[PDB]
């Protein structure tokens, strides 16, 4: 039936005309990279001390 | 060689800081103020472009060895050749390059290399021209008419053409830290 459908597709958030979902995480990747990178160098520069 | 319009002019501006000007430079036993100062002028050109400057390195450039003899050969208009990224690992033997890690001679494929070749007194840009032209003018001071106050003009005036020629070269291609290089370019890919 049409409101018991077992199998349940879940999204975090929604857009509009599109099949699928994109994370949360998504939304904060880029300061989450640009952490990487800035934190990356520290450690190396750290090895070379 | 052959005369060239702008090397006699050359020649004749490093004459013009003592004396008077010679004509045309065409005889290999001749004047020899004129054999004299040209020497001094190759020798300063192949000096100004030994330095690397970015127009002169061509960056990606393929040499191909010689279908029989399986070599390709080093040459002195192949000024200074390094590796395309890093541990350059081409060096000249016996007039050939060599490799002194793969412990071998002979090539059979191409080869890339960043190399300098060796341009004229033409082919080089006005600054460059009057940066070989001074401190070929400051050697020939130097070296035959020693006289101590022109050596000190001559010296001063090197310093203000290699800060000519070191602006033209941080004006020619424009070099951006951030957006450019290696390294942070992808560390400001968002």
């Amino acid at each position: 039936p049409k409101e018991a459908c077992p199998y349940i597709p879940i999204r975090m958030v929604r857009l509009d005309g599109e099949s699928y979902g994109r994370s949360y995480i998504e939304e904060y990747l880029g300061d989450l990279r640009s952490l990487e990178n800035l934190q990356e160098a520290i450690v190396k520069m750290s090895m070379i001390s | 060689n052959v005369e060239t319009a702008a090397e006699l002019s050359a020649v004749n501006d490093i004459l013009a800081s003592i004396g008077e000007p010679p004509v045309s430079t065409l005889e290999g036993d001749a004047n020899a103020d004129a054999a004299n100062a040209r020497r001094i002028l190759n020798k300063i050109n192949r000096q100004i472009q030994s330095r690397g400057w970015t127009f002169n390195i061509e960056e990606g450039i393929t040499l191909l060895p010689d279908v029989y003899s399986n070599l390709i050969v080093y040459s002195d208009d192949y000024l200074s050749l390094m590796s395309t990224s890093g541990q350059s690992i081409y060096v000249n033997r016996g007039g050939y390059v060599y490799d002194r890690t793969s412990q071998s001679d002979r090539f059979d494929s191409g080869i890339t290399v960043n190399i300098i070749r060796l341009r004229d007194y033409d082919e080089m840009p006005e600054c460059f021209r009057y940066w070989i032209v001074t401190k070929a003018s400051r050697q020939f001071n130097n070296r035959f008419f020693g006289a101590p106050e022109v050596e000190g003009v001559l010296q001063e005036e090197e310093d203000e053409a290699r800060r000519l020629c070191m602006e033209y070269e941080m004006d020619y291609g424009g070099y951006n830290m951030l957006d450019g290089d290696a390294f942070t370019s992808g560390l400001l890919t968002r």
